[PDB]
């Protein structure tokens, strides 16, 4: 983990060392050009967390009577809901761990009693459904039913504001991939043909780094488990 | 008649615990919702120890509350 | 929006136009357009072409300027003549009747062409 | 002195909402229309309304944006006569009335 | 889940930073060209919702005697309809968001009785038909028959006009695809050989992102369910 | 992805037909009681405006009737 | 002798029909269509509670109401 | 078991809270509802009862 | 559905944004150049309705004694026939739904008694024949024989006149295809070699969009039905 | 069952509501047409 300022220094003394958006001392990016990097940086982090299952985070959802669709939005969180239009929040989080709507793909759902709940099983009456990728639907809200949703999560969105996040938590082996994508976005913005050729090199380099990580499995992406169907099938 | 239960409604730090002890989430949510009550006792634990150290001291004077009023 | 609450939605109604009889297959839009024509500002990026000729030193386009301690107005009274009544109150009063090369008071759709060449 | 400014004391009434339009306080605009008929008692057909006030040129496209929204409420309210406040500001900014494009 | 204003800022500080369509501070797009982006944005969202089954929505249709065709148009809804034109609307959206007229493909139809009505079955006497993609046809309207239609729904049309729709609801992993497609239309409209080559690259990048999503299945597009034909065929 | 609402057919607090639906049916079967009160809301408000005065008259049971 | 039933023709404040009580949509549609009646009672529940608490007081006044008229 | 909950969400949704609020206090409304004729007989003479309330001081002297 | 004016705005702020036939405010096409777009627009709609079976419309034809050939022309419709040269019309339509000669390909024919009538069956004496694509021939006109013809229909021809049609009813997923074909026609008209290369790109893009719709079947083009030959063949 | 609805929609369509409106009050029309000649006699003088 490191501050976004270190990212600015690394870009200043890295791929963007010969650009006009760096300071005279090569210590930081130009202040007016900082939001350009921030937008690209968030985009790059989203792609990395999609190809690689690096972060697995879980959330707690409380079933409310008379409600079937449960969007996973921060406006329904207890720490961020507005009482004027929301009767009561159903997403529970902590003051220092506010929900940031980092949901990418739902993996599994367990209720408060410890039973696995099938998802998108059309032939199963008790199964849950997801009409939208970030919306959870329950067709039978009970009295004290509480659901826990474990999902693949993206990195929290960076922001230059003081209250916003200002740290990066990614495997250090993917740092060249992050720099390459940011460099690709910058050089692609310039429409000069010379910059276009340079932009493609970084994008190709970024893809090469990603496949190298997959080839050696440096992020423990591959997962195996002991066989259980042998007992269930009754082979004995 | 009609059911009336739930976590978002009909639940507060003031009411008492229900019969649903077995639910692990309920008891954890029970204490978490009543966190400030625990915090108020915790940070002032020093005062309670001194008072408890003289617990029997305040019991004896309690036996003659009316008699002490005669002097005043 | 939700006028459906008030009722009166029975299909059995006597009003009917034989000239517009149609089945459920036909769907068409009415001719009503231009509901509000909201207020908006002009775009200075484009310069609209001039469509009329204005004689130079026209009496209807002269402007006046003077010290704040006096009062003066300009009023035309003829084809090529105008009058400037005024009141003098101080020794420093200075009335200036001027013709502006560029237009800075009229609307963008009513400005005249600017030309600093008076040769 | 509200006891002297009731409807029978004047033929018609004119009102303005310059303060509530400088800020994004469009929610208080309908209160002005309400106060004209009941608070003051004047009938609808004698209500004259001044839309907005701009002053600084730098806030033209910002203030005039809220000016149009207030006009729609006035048209909804059924105000018979509506005027812009300043002839000078209209010509200085060059405001026009055109149908919004159906592109989007 | 962000408003339309952030899209302009993101594009200004993103792919369209170099072009002159942005303000002097690169903070917003010119008002003279805002509808140009809106047309491209609406086009881009339709393409994404066609390839991916991201959004699923259902509507309620009340059968009216004497009418066999039931177009799924906004003017026939209980909300945002003209009482002078249509005497009784047959589309009910009394609660939640209004009907946005975003029908692409009908999936299944269920009536109020709880059974499933066959769709486009020419040999079935009691099957419904769709002479047009957005038009539902019933050949026997009953007294109290009510139909529910489940369909793949596109994003509602965006508009910068007053009282329009100005919110974007797409998965965050598809944001680069949205920017690439919009940039593709802008550069290809200049009729310049230098810009035409740049436009082709953005289109390929947009397609590359979409196939990446399918490869890793970040939208949970696939769907499987427990087999029910095993008991139906009597295998036992 | 997504369940059709009309596809309804596949201990103490919970209900087989649905907790939310049971409340709706409960209110519907007793609708005329609600409508009767709603139609006379102004009459009830008028009584509630000075309801204290009627109670004070009530509290004087015998005095107000022996004169009659 | 000809059919006249239908949601459009039934769109008014009328008593419910016992024929289609088992229709799930009809029951929900019945309540949803009559939401303002529920809203009108709900938002002024406090006034009704005070009146409900004093039912006997109002009944006694009504019992001798005609005698009260001659007092005036 | 019948899955009637989504129908309520589709047609009522966020407005379900007021329905639940009224349903809990149903017996209180029923006591008012079936006694409507009692309140109506008092409603038509509110002024008369108010006038009597403003001149009951003399009755204490009379009694 | 939308007005043709919205199509003009979409083209003005779309592919034709950098053309000399648009207004100075980019709000509409030049009035004198409007008929050029209208001709291209009608041509584009015809191609789309041919590849895709989007619109299925039916007409009613009454058999007349002594007549065997029944052309499907508007001059034989009851709402448009001239009594001077036509004794009596045989095509029946409504005042607000006048026949527009939108016949493309005949699909099936049913008589007033509900019996399917074979078409172009040379070995069947009672079969009907179509010597021309838009001409229906009956070899045995009976007394009260009335025939209903269900056919694939094209979109009604657009016209700038007030009495003519001024609305477009096509699936919104095909809007880029419509714009691409119109753009192709415009750029092909210009004989400059640079415009020729640009014209081919739009035509290729138009073809790509059409195949994408077919690939995902967004218009419900594919149709299936329950097997009936099993009973007819007597397999039991 | 017979599917006669499409014929009515195709041939009448929007005008069907007029037919329903009149058919709902058939006995009122019946009670007048039967004694039409009496009204004509009054109208004669």
């Amino acid at each position: 983990m490191y501050y976004i300022e270190e990212l600015f220094c690394r870009l200043a003394n890295g791929v963007l060392n010969n650009t006009g958006i760096v300071t005279d001392d090569r210590g930081d990016i130009e202040d007016d050009s900082k939001p350009f990097i921030i937008v690209a940086a968030n985009e790059a982090l989203t792609r990395l967390h999609g190809r690689f299952n690096m972060r697995n985070n879980n959330v707690v959802v409380e079933m409310q009577e008379g409600r079937t669709n449960y969007p996973l939005l921060a406006k329904y969180a207890v720490q961020s809901y507005d009482p004027n239009e929301v009767k009561c929040p159903f997403i529970m989080d902590l003051a220092g761990e506010k929900f940031a709507e980092d949901v990418i793909r739902i993996l599994e759902v367990y209720d408060d009693k410890g039973r696995r709940r099938p998802l998108n099983d059309r032939n199963n009456p008790c199964s849950l459904f997801t009409p939208r990728p970030n919306v959870l639907q329950n067709n039978a809200p009970k009295a004290w039913e509480v659901l826990n949703v474990m999902y693949q999560a993206k990195h929290p969105k960076l922001s230059t504001a003081e209250d916003g996040y200002n740290e990066i938590d990614i495997p250090d082996t993917l740092d060249p991939a992050l720099d390459a994508y940011i460099a690709y976005r910058y050089y692609t913005s310039l429409n000069t043909p010379e910059s276009s050729a340079k932009a493609a090199e970084y994008l190709s380099f970024y893809d090469s780094i990603c496949r190298e990580v997959v080839e050696y499995d440096l992020t423990s992406d591959t997962e195996v488990d002991t066989n259980t169907l042998f007992r269930k099938r009754g082979w004995r | 008649t009609i059911p009336n239960e739930g976590y978002c409604c009909e639940t507060l730090n003031d009411p008492i615990v229900d019969k649903m002890i077995g639910n692990a989430y309920y008891v954890v949510k029970f204490v978490a919702l009543r966190m400030p009550f625990i915090k108020n006792v915790s940070d002032n634990m020093t005062q309670l120890l001194a008072i408890h150290n003289k617990l029997t001291e305040l019991s004896a004077i309690y036996t003659k509350l009316d008699e002490l009023q005669l002097i005043h | 929006i939700e006028d459906y609450l008030k009722g009166k939605n029975c299909l059995a109604s006597p009003n009917y136009d034989p000239d517009d009889q149609h089945s459920s297959w036909r769907e068409d839009l009415p001719q009503f357009k231009k509901d509000r024509e909201h207020l908006t500002l002009v775009n200075t990026r484009r310069n609209r072409t001039y469509n009329t000729k204005l004689n130079r030193f026209d009496p209807e386009y002269w402007v006046v300027d003077y010290n704040a301690l006096m009062v003066a107005t300009i009023i035309p009274y003829g084809s090529k003549s105008f009058k400037v009544p005024c009141q003098w109150r101080t020794n420093k009063d200075f009335l200036g009747v001027r013709w502006m090369t560029e237009d800075t008071f009229d609307h963008h759709l009513y400005r005249y062409e600017t030309d600093p060449n008076y040769l | 002195p509200e006891s002297e400014w009731i409807f029978p004391n004047y033929d018609f009434v004119q009102i303005e909402d310059y303060d509530w339009i400088i800020d994004g306080r469009l929610d208080l605009v309908p209160l002005t229309f309400d106060a004209a008929v009941n608070r003051l008692g004047y009938p609808l057909n004698v209500v004259h309304y001044f839309i907005g006030f701009v002053l600084l040129p730098e806030d033209a496209k910002k203030i005039w944006a809220d000016v149009d929204k207030a006009w729609g409420l006035a048209l909804e309210a059924g105000i018979p006569h509506i005027y812009p406040w300043s002839y000078t500001q209209v010509m200085r900014d060059g405001v026009i009335y055109a149908v919004p494009k159906v592109c989007g």
